[PDB]
């Protein structure tokens, strides 16, 4: 069967540049190729079909070329709302197979995070579970480090991180670190701190709160 | 003008059965090529089945003999019956109109099919206490399965709302935090209520967040 | 031995037809040497269903129908009894009780063109599958959305015929294949097609 390989696996380019996504088939599939654009939390949208012909309603910056094994999808000018996953899909062979997908990222300017820390609610604390939430809001690049201090305690692996997808409006990320404790293992410490290290910060930002207030 | 609205997704035990329905508007499914295409969570798209304009049905090798694509012509509706579901069939399914099983110009919104032996559990919602600007939100914890839809003030506030993707805990249940940044002018004067909605457990939580 | 059947005017024809408008020639009132086809090295596919291949020189039929067209390489398997596909449903359907021989050979050196040969078409859209041995050359617009599509092409109104692009650099399975389907059908009229004595 045709094994449909996309390169590169991820692509990060500043806006206004030309992006070239390469797709390669294990066999020769002629011009029987389509390209799809899938936003996060949104169905895929057909961009081009027959490896060159644009779908109506697709803007003119998308184009395609190639034949047989090698194909290219070209975005002539990357803009803010093109943060999506792009799939090449053959339909010459009898089983329709999609590609692995290429995630396209936009290089905006470096933005320092806005950092908040949220204590556990008291209605949560009577269910035996405590959750402290450290929120990093509108930062770029994606690489940030969140270290938890519990009156300077060497915390290791007790937290879970969730990162939103890159926004189509301003190309910034948001991160949430959740630290989970037992209720009798919550109140043995007084002051909690979340320390964040990021490229856009000259010093690591520490946000702390007290249990007693 | 063309819309494809799906239903029937939910939690199902392994070896169970599930009947996905795709209603269509703007075209007749009795004279069009229709496909079901699934996407594993975190992985790429995979074509499942196709029904032709004349009624010929084809299936992928991993789903042949288990699934059954059909349509019911007098109501513009496409069905996918699934029997003996295994563990790797947990996926988001899309119904898609095709140009002769070549390319899919119109896609359905997609519905999630979860195959596990776990039970459906209603979420627990906890407020996040806020401290220019300030962030406030609510944490949805210990639910199964996806999705939980969080709106703010009956959907009237969509600016600055970050709904984080759910993470799998070591206990097997999911949790997501929904936050929103509000300036301090309306912080003490406006009440914010996050509508937590869970379709599988039928859970509606209108938990107000207050300073 | 006199008046051999004109298989040279069918197999060695200069221009073949497309599969939506497949040609039919009524081979009758002649004697047919089938073993000059079975011993020909050119034919890639030679499948006889209702009849053994070497027994064709002995059985006598009242007429043969030769249906000639051009399809893709991967679509050859659909020219068989009981198969299903685009060609089987909407272009050329064989019956389940089909007696005859399907012969297919690669014609990449004839029907392919460097700029693409768009002279060969196949029907893509139809409301229902064809009956066996049914010809449908209608090129009317396909009403796919049941809007008031009053003949004019556009959205949800597709042209039913798609063109096979044929180029010499294509892979096997996209190259053109000439297919001749011989259907030996035996009505209770006196038989006139036999083998050599
Ligand atoms: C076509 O012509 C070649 C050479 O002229 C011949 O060998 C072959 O038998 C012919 N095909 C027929 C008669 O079907």
């Amino acid at each position: 069967d045709v094994v449909m390989t996309q390169s590169p696996a991820t692509l990060s380019l500043s806006p206004g540049e030309k992006a070239t996504l390469s797709c390669r088939a294990s066999q020769s599939v002629s011009s029987y190729l389509a390209w799809y654009q899938q936003k996060p939390g949104q169905p895929p949208k057909l961009l081009i079909y027959w490896a060159s012909t644009r779908e109506s309603g697709v803007p003119d910056r998308f184009s395609g070329s190639g034949s047989g094994t090698d194909f290219t999808l070209t975005i002539s000018s990357l803009q803010a709302e093109d943060v999506a996953v792009y799939y090449c899909q053959q339909y010459g062979s009898s089983p329709l197979t999609f590609g692995g997908g290429t995630k396209v990222e936009i290089k905006r300017t470096v933005a320092a995070p806005s950092v908040f820390i949220f204590p556990p609610s008291d209605e949560q604390l009577k269910s035996g579970t405590a959750s402290v939430v450290c929120l990093l809001n509108n930062f770029y690049p994606r690489e940030a480090k969140v270290q938890w201090k519990v009156d300077n305690a060497l915390q290791s692996g007790n937290s879970q991180e969730s990162v939103t997808e890159q926004d189509s409006k301003d190309s910034t990320y948001s991160l949430s670190s959740t630290l989970t404790l037992s209720k009798a293992d919550y109140e043995k410490h007084k002051v909690y701190a979340c320390e964040v290290t990021h490229q856009g910060l000259s010093s690591p930002v520490t946000k702390s709160f007290n249990r007693g207030e | 003008e063309v819309q494809l609205v799906e239903s029937g997704g939910g939690l199902v035990q392994p070896g169970g059965s599930l009947r996905l329905s795709c209603a269509a508007s703007g075209f007749t499914v009795s004279s069009n090529y229709m496909s079901w295409v699934r996407q594993a969570p975190g992985k790429g798209l995979e074509w499942v089945s196709v029904i032709y304009s004349g009624g010929s049905t084809y299936y992928a090798d991993s789903v042949k003999g288990r699934f059954t694509i059909s349509r019911h012509n007098s109501k513009n509706t496409l069905y996918l019956q699934m029997n003996s579901l295994r563990a790797e069939d947990t996926a988001v399914y899309y119904c898609a109109r095709g140009y002769g099983d070549y390319y899919f110009d119109y896609w359905g919104q997609g519905t999630l099919v979860t195959v596990s032996s776990a039970s459906t559990k209603g979420p627990s919602v906890f407020p996040l206490a806020p401290s220019g600007t300030a962030a406030l939100g609510c944490l949805v914890k210990d639910y199964f399965p996806e999705p939980v839809t969080v709106s703010w003030n009956s959907g009237a506030l969509t600016s600055g709302v970050h709904t984080f993707p759910a993470v799998l805990q070591s206990s097997g249940l999911y949790s997501l935090s929904s936050v929103v940044t509000v300036p301090s002018s309306s912080l003490g004067t406006q009440t914010y209520i996050c509508n937590v909605n869970h379709k599988p457990s039928n859970t509606k939580v209108d938990k107000k967040v207050e300073p | 031995i006199t008046n051999l059947c004109p298989f040279g005017e069918v197999f060695n024809a200069t221009r073949f037809a497309s599969v939506y408008a497949w040609n039919r020639k009524r081979i009758s009132n002649c004697v047919a040497d089938y073993s000059v086809l079975y011993n020909s090295a050119s034919f890639s596919t030679f499948k006889c269903y209702g009849v053994s291949p070497t027994k064709l020189n002995d059985l006598c039929f009242t007429n043969v129908y030769a249906d000639s067209f051009v399809i893709r390489g991967d679509e050859v398997r659909q020219i068989a009894p009981g198969q299903t596909g685009k060609i089987a449903d909407y272009n050329y359907k064989l019956p389940d009780d089909f007696t005859g021989c399907v012969i297919a050979w690669n014609s990449n050196n004839l029907d392919s063109k460097v700029g693409g040969n768009y002279n060969y078409l196949y029907r893509l859209f139809r409301k229902s599958n064809l009956k066996p041995f049914e010809r449908d050359i209608s090129t009317e617009i396909y009403q796919a959305g049941s809007t008031p599509c009053n003949g004019v092409e556009g959205f949800n109104c597709y042209f039913p015929l798609q063109s096979y692009g044929f180029q010499p650099t294509y892979g096997v399975g996209y190259q053109p294949y000439r297919v001749v389907v011989l259907s030996f059908e035996l009505l209770h009229a006196p038989a006139t097609v036999c083998g050599p004595k």
